[PDB]
C-alpha cells in the first residue's frame, strides 16, 4: 500500500562517510598548520600530548563510524524508512480520531452563535 | 416507505488503506525487524536482552578501549552537525569529476608531508606523564 | 524484486567491505597511538609513524572514493539523525530499532484498541436504537452492513 | 420555553456524542490479537477494566437514548 515517505532530517550513508573523512583530514590540517612553530607556549611535549589526544578522537570518531555501519548490516532489507512512512502514518491516523472529534467540536461552536431564545 | 436524509442505499465507504486492524508488521514485510530484537522469542522462549551499551559490536576488535566513550565522560563530540553537512560529460565522466573534486581536499598543498614529517620529527624523547 | 535483492546483496558487501576498511583504520590507530607512547625516539619510529599515516591516508582515499562512485548503494541508505547521535551517547544502537519497531507495536495496539472500542460503541448503539425504535430497525442494518464491508483488507494479518 | 428545552436538549445530544467519543478515544485498551505477542503498559495511559469499560460504554448509550 502506499505510505507517504518522509525526506525529513535524513541522510545517506555515503554523505556522513564523505562528511567525516573531509572533517578527519581538515582537522588533521588544523592540527598540521598550528603545530609548525615551537615555542615556550607550545613545548613539543605538549605538541606530542596533543597529537595523541587528537588521535584518540579520531580513533573515536571511527569507533562510532563502525558502530553505525555494523547498526546499517543489522537490517537486511534496508526498509528502515518503510519503519518511519508506516510510523509517520500512525502519527496521521492517530489525530484523526481526535480530528473529527474536534470538528464536531468547532461546529458547535460556531452553532453557539445561532439560535433564537424565547 | 419514507426516504432518510444521507442514508443512500448505494454510497458505500472502504476500510483504511492500510487497515490498522491487521498487524501491520507482517503487511510492510517487517517481520524480520521484529524477531530479530524482539526480548522473547515466538516458541515461548525468552529471547536475550540487548546489551546498554554497544560493547558487544566493538567486542571483535582489538584496541586499547575499555569503556564506552559517550557525550557525558567527556570523550566524544558534537560529530552529527559536521556529519550533516551538505554542499558533453557521461555520467562515467561526471562522478569521475565528483569523486575527484571530493580528492583536492584530501592531497597537498592542503596535506603536505614533508611539513608532517618535519613536525612530528619535532618529537622528543619520552612520553611525558600527566 | 531480484533488482531489490541484488541491490541488498551489493550493499551487503559493501558494508561488508567498509567495516573492515574501518577497522583497518582502528588498528592503524591504536597502534600509532601506541607507537607515540612507546617511542623509541628513533627516526625509524619517525619514518614508521609517517608510514602509519599513510596508510591510515590511502584507506581514507578509498572509503571516500567508494562514497562517490557511481556503484555505490551507500548513497540508498537513510539514515537519521536520531541513531547517530544515539550512538555518541555511547547507548547501543539496536535499541533503537528495538524501541522504534516497539513504538510502532504500541501505536498499531493502541489505534487497534480504539478500532474495536469503535465498533462496540457501533453496534451497542445500533442494538439500543432497535429496541427504542422498530421503525428504524431497517435504516439501521443498512447501516451496518454499508458500515461494515466485506473484508479484502483485513482477512491477511 | 418548550423549544428552549428542546435547544437544550439538542446540544445535549451533541455533548453527548462528543463525550462518548471522548470517552472511546481516551480509555480504551490494548487489544491482543493472539496470545503470544507481548502486551504493554503505559504509566502515561489511561487504562481502565474492559468490564466496567463496557458497562461505562453501556449507560453513555443508554443515556444517550433516554434523552432521545
Amino acid at each position: 500500500p502506499a505510505l507517504p515517505h518522509v525526506e525529513i532530517n535524513q541522510v545517506s550513508l555515503a554523505l556522513v562517510i564523505r562528511n567525516l573523512t573531509v572533517f578527519t583530514m581538515k582537522e588533521l590540517a588544523q592540527y598540521m598548520k598550528t603545530n609548525v612553530h615551537t615555542q615556550a607556549n607550545e613545548p613539543n611535549s605538549a605538541k606530542k600530548i596533543r597529537f595523541l589526544q587528537l588521535i584518540i578522537f579520531l580513533r573515536t570518531q571511527f569507533l562510532k563510524l563502525y558502530v553505525l555501519v555494523k547498526w546499517t548490516r543489522t537490517i537486511k532489507q534496508n526498509n528502515f524508512h518503510v519503519l518511519i512512512d508506516l510510523l509517520n502514518w500512525f502519527r496521521t491516523t492517530n489525530m484523526n480520531v481526535n480530528n473529527c472529534i474536534w470538528a464536531l467540536k468547532s461546529s458547535l461552536n460556531s452553532m453557539t452563535n445561532a439560535k433564537l431564545p424565547n | 416507505p419514507s426516504y432518510y436524509y444521507y442514508v443512500d442505499p448505494e454510497t458505500t465507504y472502504t476500510y483504511q488503506q492500510p487497515n490498522p486492524l491487521q498487524d501491520l508488521i507482517s503487511v510492510y514485510g517487517l517481520d524480520d525487524i521484529s524477531r530479530q530484537v524482539a526480548r522473547t522469542n515466538l516458541d515461548g522462549t525468552k529471547a536475550v536482552k540487548l546489551r546498554k551499551s554497544y560493547k558487544n559490536q566493538i567486542a571483535d576488535l582489538s584496541g586499547k578501549f575499555s569503556t564506552i566513550p559517550t557525550r557525558e565522560n567527556g570523550k566524544g563530540g558534537q560529530i552529527a552537525h559536521i556529519l550533516f553537512q551538505n554542499n558533453n560529460m557521461s555520467e562515467q565522466q561526471w562522478r569521475e569529476q565528483l569523486r575527484n573534486r571530493d580528492i583536492a581536499l584530501f592531497q597537498p598543498p592542503n596535506f603536505d608531508w614533508d611539513l608532517c614529517s618535519s613536525v612530528l620529527s619535532q618529537f622528543e624523547r619520552s612520553y611525558p606523564s600527566e | 524484486m531480484n533488482g531489490n535483492s541484488t541491490n541488498n546483496e551489493q550493499l551487503q558487501q559493501e558494508l561488508a567491505t567498509t567495516q573492515d576498511q574501518v577497522a583497518s583504520i582502528i588498528e592503524s590507530f591504536v597502534e600509532l597511538g601506541v607507537s607515540i607512547y612507546d617511542f623509541p625516539g628513533t627516526p625509524e619510529a619517525t619514518k614508521g609513524m609517517i608510514t602509519n599515516l599513510q596508510r591510515n591516508v590511502d584507506r581514507l582515499y578509498k572509503l571516500n572514493v567508494r562514497s562517490n562512485d557511481p556503484q555505490s548503494s551507500l548513497s540508498k541508505v537513510d539514515i537519521p539523525l536520531e541513531v547517530v547521535q544515539y550512538i555518541e551517547d555511547g547507548r547501543n544502537p539496536d535499541i533503537y530499532t528495538r524501541e522504534f519497531v516497539e513504538a510502532i507495536r504500541r501505536s498499531n495496539q493502541y489505534q487497534r484498541g480504539k478500532m474495536h472500542g469503535l465498533k462496540q460503541l457501533r453496534d451497542s448503539l445500533a442494538d439500543k436504537i432497535v429496541d427504542e425504535f422498530p421503525e428504524l430497525k431497517e435504516p439501521v442494518e443498512d447501516i451496518i452492513k454499508r458500515t461494515s464491508p466485506i473484508d479484502n483488507v483485513s482477512n491477511t494479518h | 420555553d418548550r423549544l428552549t428545552q428542546l435547544q437544550i436538549c439538542l446540544d445535549q445530544m451533541t455533548e453527548q456524542f462528543c463525550a462518548t467519543l471522548n470517552y472511546i478515544d481516551k480509555n480504551h485498551g490494548f487489544e491482543r490479537l493472539t496470545v503470544n505477542e507481548p502486551q504493554m503498559s503505559d504509566k502515561h495511559a489511561t487504562v481502565v477494566p474492559p468490564e466496567e469499560f463496557s458497562n461505562t460504554i453501556d449507560e453513555l448509550s443508554t443515556d444517550i437514548i433516554l434523552k432521545t
